[PDB]
């Protein structure tokens, strides 16, 4: 009996939809562009102080060459995220597009604004300049998937609305006993050939 | 609404011999990368029941497991040629609930600090000849 809540995450294309999502999954960052295609749904799990919750986020394409009849996979939603860039003054301009677009569909769902790669020191859309919130009663933030900053706060909001408690906590996930199969010496020897290339290979936080 | 649950972490018997924070990395074989794991806290932790000892560590901010193994005498702490304070080792990973064969690294705040907690890790493994 899993407490589940479908999320759609739009925005337009560019914004950091994808890379944000798989930072929350694996911890990664991804800095290749690559456009996503259609829809992909992703599981997130967060344990709480009141058991744990699954958002399963409904990965969007920003492009409008995919938007003949976007509407359909708002169907069912119980939460949404609009992400724009704020080094890209045109991902705000259309922002109000987004929202319009959900609640035709949605109606009365919590939404949260999130101001994505607030890392980068040019910022083009400036603080005082994002008011489309204050305007609807949306919750927004300043994140960074690259710096992690704030990037764990749109669902904690959401949590709370969406379980009806402002006094909900993220909580540190259980960490089990592992099993007692481990590698053995010859297999983890195996391994130390097979993947030897890992150890010339720069690590990404090099940079 | 879903009910309070009792807080369970699963570190309950044990305690901390080493915790410092740091970044992990896990090598991704399909595209022959290093990707960011998490940071936080890596910990070696002892079982006061039972004695065994594993490598723990979850990310901040979400919270979530991104190291869980057990440590062995096989695993090797090797340097990387792209850093003065990180190693890698191989291990049987338990984080997602699944056990996964995982190339992992760790990346500390100083040079010295890495040598520290090599010096902590291989303490263990020698007394896991015992
Ligand atoms: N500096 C910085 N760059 C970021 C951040 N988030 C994403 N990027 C970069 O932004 C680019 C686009 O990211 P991506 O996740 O593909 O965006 P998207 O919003 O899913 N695009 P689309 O809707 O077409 O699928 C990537 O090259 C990524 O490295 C961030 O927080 N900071
Ligand atoms: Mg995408």
């Amino acid at each position: 009996p899993q407490v589940q809540f479908k999320l759609v995450l739009v925005g337009d294309g560019g914004t950091g939809k994808t890379t944000f999502v798989k930072r929350h999954l694996t911890g990664e960052f991804e800095k290749k562009y690559v456009a996503t295609l259609g829809v992909e749904v992703h599981p997130l799990v967060f344990h709480t102080n009141r058991g744990p919750i699954k958002f399963n986020v409904w990965d969007t394409a920003g492009q409008e060459k995919f938007g003949g009849l976007r509407d359909g996979y708002y169907i069912q939603a119980q939460c949404a995220i609009i992400m724009f860039d704020v080094t890209s003054r045109v991902t705000y301009k259309n922002v109000p597009n987004w929202h319009r677009d959900l609640v035709r569909v949605c109606e009365n769902i919590p939404i949260v604004l999130c101001g994505n790669k607030v890392d980068i020191k040019d910022r083009k859309v400036k603080a005082k300049s994002i008011v489309f919130h204050r305007k609807k009663n949306l919750q927004y933030y300043d994140i960074s998937a690259k710096s992690n900053y704030n990037f764990e706060k749109p669902f904690l909001w959401l949590a709370r609305k969406l379980i009806g408690d402002p006094n909900l906590e993220f909580v540190a996930m259980p960490a089990l006993a592992p099993p007692e199969v481990v590698m053995d010496p010859a297999l983890a020897a195996q391994y130390e050939h097979d993947l030897e290339v890992a150890q010339t290979t720069a690590l990404p936080d090099e940079d | 609404m879903p009910e309070k649950v009792e807080l369970v972490t699963g570190e309950e018997d044990e305690k901390v011999l080493y915790s410092q924070r740091v970044k992990l990395f896990r090598f991704d074989a399909e595209v022959s990368q290093w990707k960011e794991r998490g940071l936080g806290n890596l910990k070696i932790l002892k079982n006061e029941v039972n004695g065994k000892l594993r490598m723990l560590m979850r990310r901040e901010q979400v919270l979530k497991v991104c190291a869980n193994h057990w440590i062995t005498t096989t695993m090797n702490l090797k340097p990387l040629s792209g850093s003065d304070r990180a190693w890698m080792w191989l291990a049987s990973d338990f984080s997602d609930g699944d056990a996964k064969l995982e190339q992992l690294a760790a990346k500390f705040k100083t040079p010295e600090l890495a040598e520290e907690f090599k010096q902590k890790f291989e303490e263990c493994q020698r007394l896991l000849l015992d």
